[PDB]
């Protein structure tokens, strides 16, 4: 049974972390747990075949900016979070993708990048630069809601396709 | 309530229904529950659970305020006492004094403990949390009335003792050990000439040392004010957390001045020789639990301009590739090995504060801040103990000192280590990797040939102490 | 990684709270605040075992002897302290056994009676008086000082080694 080792990368404080939890936890319980090993583990059938995800959350150590190199190698795919009411969070994603493709050494690292909706502030990024920035790019883009879990899914599974079809 | 006087003017003889608290699964632990019905518990007549105050002056600011805890416990302590009963009021008006035998089972089984366990609440709140205090005068001059104007003889000793508390805290460590410390090592650079301390010169077994005391001094600083409501992540990070900010700094610094010592040593020789004394360092590090500075030599080795210097690895001794291999291995699957060795070396130590960080950050942007039930609002407690129990995991590890004899000198040349000097992150990390780029190119470009530029004896001390008279 | 719970009781005054904050931070407290409740966790290792420590120092005064057998009933082991120099605390361990005797319904609580303050010669309680009581109950005598370290370690790992066997 395929593995699949999924890294998600991005600037800290915009609630990049709500993209995981709300994918592991099916959003129907009250005590969730982080502590809990496992509770990054999860198995999904995409596509037909069966596999297991493996989700790294670094997220709060974005100060311990000597690691990134560390965490990163270990990734097979990658998730590019950024808020969209958060400007710099977006104008960051240029730089963490040329850090992944540095760190993997190639050109052609499987990605996507995710635009989240963490609270109910600005749109400041609109739904069409990062349309267009992902197509600079070759990467799909996901837009995510973190209140209603919508699209969460949709971009796990998209970024497992783009392993595949690497 | 326990027993007696008319429950109507006490808020706190409030009944335990469905709709204020929730209980758990040999005390019993609180789900949730109103504020009131919160208060309550943390100075329960029945038993004490110290913890629990513990958790609750850690977390409570998320659900209510500072001054309106004073003025909620205040509350509680004014207990309406039972009015003269009905043998009490046949004795006071034939002569004498009634005996009043249920009027002192009242006032010895719960008056006096809700008393007391709520002074011990307010011991804790000063001796402990004074930040409440220390950002907000008329709180500590709303405190300082009450304890004051609080007039028993039983609390006399209490009263006493919170009120000096209270004198020590607005101003400002003896350590006793057993055995003496080793003696202070030294190698190429002699005491005193720290002109020509550098990684090389510096015994590596010393460095290890003074840099694991530095690190713990670090790590001990971290209070949780600076974690609860993870405010290490927001516009005003800078404000509320401080020390916990400065030490990401220092490890983040240490694991880019060994990055930047492998990569500009150009010749190999030499370089191989760097690689393998912070092979050597992280040896030491690993004897004295400072897993801190074990991750900042395994993510140095592993960021970039490090990781692909294949040539230079390929010429560590055999037993260093195995020291190197094995605490990368810590950090592998999700921390699973190092939480291991973690949870069972016999500390001090100096724990990874990255993993923390994470597990506070998760908990609390993951669990409800209430509960709807009966469509009421509980405050969710569980989540507040879950956090409780990380910083206090974290405590737990700030208590035992290192016996480790600190050197002024060599101590104050790696606070003022600084790698990257003038220029940014991007600037510096790109020069880092070129650097690595020149010192040994793609494939197939062949491999080029540098001068030396250490003067000095490159062969290592080793790491086994060496102790005379 | 095993847990043990010690619980320190003794006198008002003799040193419950000097050594127990010897023992967890290797700092003598100088100041004498009357201790209503307060409790520690220590990570050590014992004869090769890694135990979790988990130590409540008592209140001493009277007033607090209402609110004695709450902690006695969830205890493991304990500790029962006086000090050399008062002849009065060392009369109050007789009740301190017995209060724990009752509160456990047992004859066989692990304990360990504790003389502390030993820097000083001031003293007014013999060895021979307090070890004879050691033996009457059928446990060991340790003397310490909270001060000078001495025989603080040795005491509260005896009682776990108690709690272990048995
Ligand atoms: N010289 C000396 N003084 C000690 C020693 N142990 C405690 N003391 C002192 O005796 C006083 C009582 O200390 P303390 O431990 O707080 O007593 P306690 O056991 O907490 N009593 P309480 O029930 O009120 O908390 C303090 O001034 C403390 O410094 C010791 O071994 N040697
Ligand atoms: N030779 C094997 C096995 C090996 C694992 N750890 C080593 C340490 C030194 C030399 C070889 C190894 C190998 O594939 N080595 C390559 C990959 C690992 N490399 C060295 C290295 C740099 N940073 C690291 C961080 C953790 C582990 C190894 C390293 C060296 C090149
Ligand atoms: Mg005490």
């Amino acid at each position: 049974m395929t593995e699949y080792k999924l890294v998600v990368v991005g600037a800290g404080g915009v609630g990049k972390s709500a993209l995981t939890i709300q994918l592991i936890q099916n959003h129907f319980v009250d005590e969730y747990d982080p502590t809990i090993e496992d509770s990054y583990r999860k198995q999904v059938v995409i596509d037909g075949e069966t596999c297991l995800l493996d989700i790294l959350d670094t997220a709060g150590q974005e100060e311990y900016s000597a690691m990134r190199d560390q965490y990163m190698r270990t990734g097979e795919g990658f998730l590019c979070v950024f808020a969209i009411n958060n400007t710099k969070s977006f104008e960051d994603i240029h730089q963490y993708r040329e850090q992944i493709k540095r760190v993997k050494d190639s050109d052609d690292v499987p990605m996507v990048l995710v635009g989240n909706k963490c609270d109910l502030a600005a749109r400041t990024v609109e739904s069409r630069q990062a349309q267009d920035l992902a197509r600079s790019y070759g990467i799909p883009y996901i837009e995510t809601s973190a209140k209603t879990r919508q699209g969460v899914e949709d971009a796990f599974y998209t970024l497992v396709r783009e392993i595949r079809q690497h | 309530q326990m027993r007696l006087p008319s429950a109507d003017v006490y808020r706190f003889a409030e009944p335990d229904s469905e709709e204020n608290i929730i209980f758990e699964e040999g005390i019993p632990i609180i789900k949730a529950g109103t504020v009131i019905k919160l208060i309550e518990r943390l100075t329960y007549h029945m038993y004490a659970d110290p913890n629990f105050v513990r958790t609750f002056l850690t977390t409570y600011r998320s659900f209510c305020k500072p001054q309106e805890l004073l003025s909620l416990i205040i509350e509680r302590f004014e207990i309406p006492e039972p009015e003269p009963t009905e043998a009490d009021r046949i004795a006071i008006e034939n002569g004498d004094q009634p005996l009043s035998a249920e009027l002192k089972r009242f006032r010895k089984e719960y008056i006096q403990p809700v008393q007391l366990r709520v002074l011990n609440v307010c011991r804790h709140w000063v001796e402990h949390h004074f930040y409440d205090f220390e950002r907000d005068a008329y709180l500590l001059q709303r405190m300082e009335e009450f304890i004051g104007t609080v007039r028993g003889k039983a609390m006399k000793k209490w009263v006493e003792s919170i009120t000096k508390i209270i004198q020590r805290k607005k101003i400002a460590h003896n350590i006793t050990f057993q055995s003496s410390p080793p003696t202070v090592e030294w190698h190429i650079s002699r005491p005193g000439h720290i002109e020509t301390f550098d990684l090389l010169t510096l015994h590596p077994i010393e460095i290890a040392r003074q840099l694991t005391l530095l690190e713990s001094d670090l790590y001990r600083a971290v209070q949780p004010s600076e974690l609860v409501g993870s405010v290490w992540t927001k516009e005003d990070k800078e404000i509320n957390s401080p020390n916990l900010l400065k030490m990401i700094r220092h490890t983040t610094n240490l694991t880019l001045w060994f990055e930047k010592c492998i990569v500009e040593t150009e010749n190999l020789e030499e370089r191989v020789a760097v690689v393998s004394r912070i092979i050597e360092i992280l040896q030491v590090f690993q004897e004295l639990n400072n897993f801190n500075g074990v991750l900042e030599v395994v993510s140095a080795m592993n960021s970039s301009p490090v990781y692909r210097l294949d040539h230079t690895f390929e010429q560590i001794p055999s037993r260093q590739k195995k020291i190197l291999e094995e605490a990368h291995e810590l950090s592998e699957d999700h921390y699973k090995k190092y939480l291991a060795k973690l949870r069972s070396i016999n500390p001090p130590c100096v724990p990874f504060f990255g993993i923390y960080l994470t597990n506070i950050l998760k908990t609390e942007e993951g669990n409800p801040e209430v509960l709807k039930r009966h469509g009421k609002e509980l405050i969710n407690f569980s989540k507040r103990r879950k956090v409780a129990e990380i910083t206090g995991e974290i405590q737990q590890y700030q208590n035992q000192p290192y016996c480790l004899r600190v050197e002024s000198d060599i101590k104050r040349f790696f606070e003022n280590l600084n790698p990257m000097g003038n220029s940014m992150e991007k600037e510096f990390t790109d020069y880092l990797f070129n650097k690595s780029l020149e010192i040994e190119p793609r494939n197939p470009k062949p491999l080029p040939r540098f001068p030396k530029k250490y003067s000095y004896p490159l062969k290592s001390p080793g790491v086994r102490p060496s102790n005379p008279r």
